[PDB]
């Protein structure tokens, strides 16, 4: 199938040029019924068009934001992308790739999405983070079950996504928001519901990625 | 003051063109009077959309040079050159006509939702299906054949004849283009219309066509298609 | 600049009907398409020119788009259904995409107690010369709580970070707090306590140096 994602920095300093590019995959972008936008959506915030592309290069600006964005196809390589000139906070927002209908032919809504990719302007420079192990208490939950997890330290910008043992994991796992300390690092907590009868059986690590700072983290969870 | 025969016939036409709604002027002074001397009554509003309306709908075999079923040499078919001075055309006697070739444009208009779409239309890539173009590269000119003629051509620098069945006059001005208007127990223009464009006369160097591109959707619903459109323009002129 | 209007929010038993508006215009003579968006998640479309529903989407979901108003139509409705949506049209005249507002449907939901984890520092934390104490609350409705710390019986003054609570993706909610301690505060003090409250009731967890 037809599959959109979103390429981005996750981090841009004040007055620079916030660079985004969405990989088309699975069919061509070259389409004559489809082109092909951004939208936003600052936090807290509701949906807001930036600009649309169709592959010949013929492209459709929101009139508020047509002084300062651009966007671009490359039909060799099957993305599209867009620019941001001069960036403030106001442009910390996750930012979407969407395709839509184009020329009468096929509905205009906005049909197939990315995922979303945050963008965060800030002057400060990027920091992984430090992990550390939260240990069981022998049944931490009730008797049967008990609850281990990764404490996520003093990262910046979001996100960090967390997984358990590779993916083998998945069932009982809970990973909080963040909290946004007063220093502007970040912190969070993924902690998972396990049975007691297998904390001395199963090795439990949880792997932190962040990529605005291209750190990757295993953390062995032991019982203290 | 007075007017004779020929000076009464060009404002009598005047009003016609003005009714029709293919001029915003007219020259009618002294012409109450006229129809009241070479003609024997008042031609007010009503009587002139009489004349309009049997001339093109409501016909009755032989008309008049002043569109009535002096002026008693009564024609057959064909046209009458509505000829003001000012303004002229050729329009065309429902006599004439097979069927109705007129729609009526107070009924309901069927729903044509915009939608983005190409800004230039190619004159050799038109697939709006309320336009048509034949390309005579041989004698330089373009006809551009209106299928939807509820929906606005605009023209811009051009200089054009418009060509139908029910009247065939010629354009100069900017804007929309301007059809004949009879009333028949509502508002009727007619059903198809030709823009010819000739490439050869230096006044049309930057023609350019604006348009909506309706456009048949791949849904169908209520068993129809649905209809999209886009604002297009189809560059005419050599340096449009 | 075409002006789309969306009321704030919706509520709606579970089972009733609910109906978003979306007020622009002459809105009648524009295709309308609707989208909902889960927290955390992308949008979706579910209603697209005013009434058509792509694969996928349930029969609960239903559109109607006629003079100065369109509607997003839920029957039946389910706990999952909870979500913001989004109207959105092409506006012609602008050249532009204009989106809704966005209008926050909830679903009625019974009350529901928190669970609540503490964690104490961990050795690695603790020898690198901090200490944090980790408070985790999940699970509770309504999205309001309390959190209190104490060291011993004392109240905490200071070191604190805490959460907004924010809707898990069962539509519960969920918060986290953070203690942050010196290693000699968290041995001088014989333990400390995350206290939540919730609609009355308080639920306390303690930990020890030891
Ligand atoms: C042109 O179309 C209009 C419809 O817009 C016709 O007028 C309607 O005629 C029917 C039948 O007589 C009436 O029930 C409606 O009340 C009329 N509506 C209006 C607004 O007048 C009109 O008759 C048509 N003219 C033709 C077909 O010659
Ligand atoms: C062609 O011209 C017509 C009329 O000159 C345009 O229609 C008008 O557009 C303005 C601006 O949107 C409106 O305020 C008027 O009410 C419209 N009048 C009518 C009768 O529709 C039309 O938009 C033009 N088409 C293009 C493609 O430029």
């Amino acid at each position: 199938q037809l599959q959109l994602q979103e390429s981005g920095p996750g981090l841009e300093k004040p007055s620079e040029t916030l660079s985004l590019t969405c990989i088309v995959s699975g069919g061509s972008i070259s389409s004559s019924d489809y082109f092909w936008g951004w939208i936003r959506q600052p936090p807290g915030k509701g949906l807001e068009w930036i600009g649309s592309i169709y592959y010949s290069g013929s492209t459709y600006y929101n009139p508020s934001l047509k002084s300062r964005v651009t966007t671009s196809v490359d039909t060799s390589k099957n993305q599209f992308s867009l620019k941001v000139m001069s960036v403030t906070a106001a442009d910390t927002a996750m930012y979407y790739c969407a395709r839509g209908g184009y020329g009468g032919y096929e509905s205009d809504a906005y049909d197939i999405w990315g995922q979303g990719t945050m963008v965060t302007v800030s002057s400060a420079s990027t920091k992984g983070p430090s992990v550390f192990p939260l240990a069981p208490s022998s049944k931490s939950t009730s008797g049967g079950t008990a609850a281990l997890g990764c404490l996520v330290k003093d990262y910046f910008p979001e996100p960090v996504t967390v997984s358990w043992n590779s993916g083998a994991l998945t069932s009982g796992v809970h990973t909080f928001p963040a909290v946004l300390q007063s220093s502007g690092l970040y912190s969070l907590s993924s902690v998972v519901t396990v049975p007691s009868s297998s904390l001395g059986t199963q090795t439990y690590i949880c792997n932190v990625n962040h990529k605005p700072s291209n750190t990757k983290v295993d953390k062995k969870v032991e019982p203290k | 003051i007075i007017l004779t025969l020929s000076q009464g016939l060009k404002k009598y036409y005047g009003k016609i063109l003005r009714l029709l709604q293919l001029t915003l002027e007219e020259d009618t002074e002294g012409l109450l009077e006229w129809c009241k001397r070479n003609l024997g009554l008042d031609c007010d509003d009503t009587f002139f959309q009489k004349r309009i309306e049997e001339f093109f709908i409501t016909g009755e075999g032989h008309f008049n040079e002043v569109l009535q079923f002096p002026f008693k040499s009564y024609f057959a078919k064909g046209f009458l050159s509505i000829d003001s001075g000012y303004y002229s055309a050729k329009c065309y006697s429902g006599t004439s006509n097979s069927g109705l070739q007129l729609i009526n444009i107070t009924r309901h208009s069927t729903r044509i939702v915009d939608t983005p779409g190409p800004k230039i239309t190619n004159l050799k890539t038109i697939n709006c299906i309320n336009l048509k173009a034949s390309i005579f590269k041989e004698h330089r000119e373009v006809e551009i054949n209106v299928l939807l003629p509820q929906v606005a051509v605009n023209l811009s620098n051009c200089h054009v004849v418009i060509k139908s069945h029910v009247c065939d006059y010629s354009l100069d001005i900017d804007g929309a283009v301007r059809l004949p208007h009879i009333y028949h127990e509502g508002v009727f223009i007619p059903g198809t219309y030709k823009i010819v464009i000739d490439k050869k006369n230096k006044l049309n160097d930057r023609c350019t066509l604006f348009t909506d591109c309706v456009i048949k959707g791949r849904e169908v619903r209520k068993g129809q298609s649905v209809l999209r459109q886009y604002k297009t323009e189809i560059r005419i002129g050599k340096a449009s | 600049s075409y002006v789309l209007t969306q009321p704030p929010s919706v509520s709606v038993a579970p089972g009733q009907t609910a109906k978003i508006t979306c007020g622009g215009n002459n809105i009648g003579g524009k295709s309308v398409h609707w989208y909902q968006q889960k927290p955390g998640q992308a949008p979706v479309l579910v209603v697209y020119d005013d009434s058509d529903r792509p694969s996928g989407i349930p029969e609960r979901f239903s559109g109607s788009n006629s003079g100065n108003t369109a509607t997003l139509t839920i029957s039946r409705v389910e706990a999952g259904d909870e979500a913001g949506y989004f109207c959105q049209v092409w506006d012609g005249s602008g050249d532009q995409v204009v989106f809704g507002g966005g209008t926050k449907l909830t679903v009625l939901q019974p009350k529901a107690a928190p669970s609540v984890t503490l964690f104490p520092p961990s050795s690695e934390e603790l020898q690198a010369n901090k200490a944090t104490l980790v408070c985790l609350i999940s699970d509770f409705y309504p999205g309001a709580v309390t959190v209190a710390w104490k060291a011993d019986s004392s109240p905490v003054k200071a070191g604190v970070e805490t959460t907004t609570p924010s809707k898990q993706s069962n539509n519960k909610y969920a918060a986290s707090s953070y203690l942050s301690l010196t290693p000699e505060q968290w041995k001088s003090h014989r333990s400390y306590s995350c206290q939540v409250t919730h609609e009355g009731s308080t639920v306390e967890k303690t930990v020890a140096p030891t």
